Formats: structure tokens, C-alpha cells, sequence
């Protein structure tokens, strides 16, 4: 099939949001009832055992998502010391405050696309991180931004020297 | 001068001399290695000297380029190759614009594969550099976004 | 064999973009890389079938899954956001002669293109497609440039040597 194909292609590429069964037919082409018809063969594929990926229903949506028996490894990945899909979150939100500090989780997470609440605790712990103020407004909202504490981790005089971003 | 010389592209399409130059070795069918000067010269000048009267933007390698062919011209021609530097200089940056060509369709060929972001793993639960942060962000500036079920 | 696929599928589909590599799924696998390496290819036969819509590739030093470029016209259909901008002429010449002289400095590359190239080397840098390797021994000391793994999975390239070659 062809079409169960390009519905695990666009599902694999929609991640952890997902799309609905009007989108998926109307990509195709074709009724919501013969793109449920894929949807269920599909679905149906993703339960052998080989499959470290299910697709799921929940409200509506349609998503592809890991097992839970793989869930232990995926703790695995994380723990053993190394460059986890964690260790790239700080890094991704680390870089969005350097570049445009002074910024809030709000701020942030619409950049990231994703609750960083975490990124940023552990940017507090490793202390490259910290609060430079807040909005004096809707919720008092913390203002972050680069130590020098990390200025000195990157081996970074001043914050000038930031390889300027011409595209942004 | 009097007319309105015919000409398809704006001078900010070429990547400076050598491209302008190899443009025209196109267009005129020369020989790259054994290049008319004098010809090439009058070819040269006269659409800098086009796009000057439009009052656009010549950068400052393409009049240093003119005065390079003028004098090329004079030597050869008045009394008292020079033209190998020249010649090399086209066939080196004509290798790289190719290069740089195969290097696009790549850059397209992948561009068709998509990919997901990350799994948020903050549940289930550093050494880095500068080059890290960045490759960090244009890794996230370069994912698309698709629509969002309603 | 099965179970260690599906182990692999699950890492490399919560990796994402950033993919995993050979080391990493050996080491949650708790298998030598060469075991892992069996699995992955596995993985990559059963995503060949037609009847697939990812695909299981090697860009960069790590593995990741990605769709099949065939779907790309489907694909398209829902995107709102584009994402990064195709480079310039000028930023894809200057990194196909830092691609392959690497590693060059500022004069030599102003040398090949006949312009200066503060620009292109700034939006390169900026895109993490090169960066600073070093500098050469000589009266300046002039910054010398490579590319990075990131250039590779940009371009769809398992490692350097997968360059075309020079005509």
C-alpha cells in the first residue's frame, strides 16, 4: 500500500502533536473513511512485536508513539552518561536566553516549542543560568539570563563575542 | 552612451568578477584558455557601465577587475601570458562554482526528508562548546512545523 | 533478533532529529557496537519495503529515522512554517572550497572567489555548517576553517569522503 506509506510518513514527521483524520484524508485525498481504513491497517502493523512504535487515538488525534515495555531503555539512554536527548533540550534553551537575554520561560517555550521547565532547572544546577529580573507585570514573570559563570565555561570574555546571527 | 544596451540579468546575480567574467566566456563562446582580451574587455566594461547608469550597486572588485583587464589590454597592445594569472584564477573559481552547484542539489535532496523533533525525555530522567549551542539552534531553526489537528 | 529492532526503533524515534549514534544504541542495548550495527541494519531492510513510510539513515556520525523522500509532495501539503532558508550562492560557494581545501584560511578562500568573504563566512559559522580548526603557522596566524557534522547531515552525507569528487 501506498497510502498506509504516506500515512506513517506524515505521522512519523506530525511527532508527538499528531494529526486528525479530516487532515490525513484531506492530504490524501480521499474520504475520512477510507483514510480510517489505512489508519486502522497501519495500526494494526505497529502490534507485532518488531514494532518499537505504536499508533494511537486520543481525542480525536492520531499520533505515533514508543511502547511502554521500551520505556526502561529509554531511561537507559538518558542515565548513561552521554549526549541524551536531554543534554541537547539545555542546550537548545541555553542558547535561545545567550542570544536573547534578558527572556522568560514564556518567551522560551514559544521558541522551543515545548515545556522547558526542566531544561531550566538544571541550567540553574550546573550554574550557567540564572534570573536578571522580571517583567514587573501578568504574573511577575522571571526574566533569565547568562551568568558569568558561563561566560568563563565557554571560554568567553565578554557576551560581544557570540558569533553574531545574521538570519535571525 | 546613446542606447539602452539588452541585458537579462541585474549585476547583484554574479558572485564578482570571476562569475561575471565566466558568464560572459558563456555567452560569447570563448575559450577560457586562450582568451580574447580586448573583446572580453569592451564586453565587461560595458555592462558594468550599464548597471553604473541604473544607479545600482557595483562592489568594489568589479572596478578593480576593469582596471586589471584596461591595463592588460595596454600592455600588450602599446610599445614599451600576462593574461595566465587571469586564466587561472577563472578556471579554479569555475571548478568551485560547479562544486558548489552539486553541493545545491544535495542540499535540496535532503531538504525532502523529514524528521521529527525530539521526544521531551524530562520524565525518564554536560561537556559542550560554543559550536554545540549553535548546532544546537540551527538544528531547531531548520524544523519545520507542521499544521496541528483541531 | 526482533526485540533489539524494536529497541532501536523506539531510541531513534525519541531522538529524533539528533538521531543516536552506533555507541549510544550499543550501550543501552548493553551490545558491542558491531552487534548494534547488525540491528540497525535490520532495521534499514525492513524499512526498504515499499510498504514503509520512514526510513533509517546514517548522516553525521549518528543514525536517524527520517521519511522517504517520495512522500515529500504529501508531506508539504501540511506545512505552515518552512524552517531555514536555502543558502546563498555566495555561503554555498564559500563552504564548497572550505568542503573541499579544508582546512583554508580567510585569504585563500578570498583568493579562489576574487570577493572578500566576511559575510558568507558569518552566515556559516552561524548555521554551525563550519567552524574555526585551528590557526596556520605563518606571520598573521590566520584563522583556519573546516566543516562539521552538521554540514554533513545538511547535505546528506555520511562523512566527507561521500563528497562528490572534483570535476
Amino acid at each position: 500500500k501506498p497510502a498506509k506509506a504516506i500515512v506513517e510518513a506524515l505521522l512519523f514527521a506530525a511527532g508527538d502533536e499528531g494529526l486528525s483524520l479530516s487532515q490525513i484524508a484531506a492530504v490524501l485525498e480521499v474520504s475520512e473513511l477510507e483514510a480510517k481504513a489505512v489508519i486502522e491497517e497501519l495500526q494494526q502493523d505497529c502490534r507485532r512485536e518488531e514494532r518499537g512504535i505504536q499508533l494511537v487515538e486520543l481525542g480525536g488525534v492520531f499520533l505515533l508513539a514508543t511502547k511502554k515495555e521500551h520505556a526502561p531503555y529509554l531511561k537507559k539512554l538518558v542515565e548513561a552518561p552521554g549526549a541524551s536527548p536531554l543534554s541537547q533540550a539545555a542546550l537548545e534553551t541555553l542558547a535561545i536566553i545567550a542570544y536573547r537575554q534578558p527572556i522568560t520561560r514564556a518567551e522560551i517555550e514559544e521558541i522551543r516549542g515545548v515545556k522547558s521547565d526542566k531544561p531550566l532547572q538544571t541550567l540553574m544546577a550546573r550554574a550557567l543560568i540564572k534570573e536578571v529580573g522580571r517583567a514587573e507585570g501578568t504574573g511577575r514573570p522571571i526574566l533569565y539570563g547568562t551568568t558569568p559563570e558561563f561566560l568563563d565555561y565557554f571560554g568567553l570574555k565578554t557576551l560581544e563575542e557570540l558569533p553574531p546571527l545574521p538570519e535571525w | 552612451m546613446d542606447v539602452q544596451l539588452p541585458y537579462n540579468v541585474k549585476i547583484e546575480a554574479f558572485e564578482g568578477p570571476l562569475d561575471l567574467l565566466l558568464h560572459l566566456i558563456n555567452r560569447y563562446e570563448i575559450d577560457i584558455y586562450d582568451i580574447p582580451v580586448a573583446q572580453i574587455t569592451e564586453q565587461y566594461m560595458a555592462y558594468i557601465h550599464a548597471m553604473q547608469e541604473l544607479e545600482l550597486d557595483i562592489a568594489s572588485e568589479y572596478l578593480v577587475m576593469a582596471a586589471t583587464l584596461l591595463a592588460i589590454k595596454s600592455k600588450m597592445l602599446l610599445p614599451p601570458d600576462p593574461r595566465e594569472e587571469l586564466t587561472q584564477r577563472l578556471l579554479e573559481y569555475k571548478k568551485f562554482k560547479e562544486a558548489a552547484r552539486e553541493l545545491k542539489r544535495r542540499e535540496e535532496e535532503r531538504a525532502l526528508l523529514f524528521t521529527k523533533p525530539p521526544s521531551d525525555l524530562s520524565a525518564y530522567a554536560l561537556d559542550v562548546n560554543v559550536y554545540d549551542m549553535l548546532g544546537a539552534l540551527s538544528k531547531l531553526l531548520r524544523r519545520k512545523k507542521l499544521q496541528k489537528p483541531m
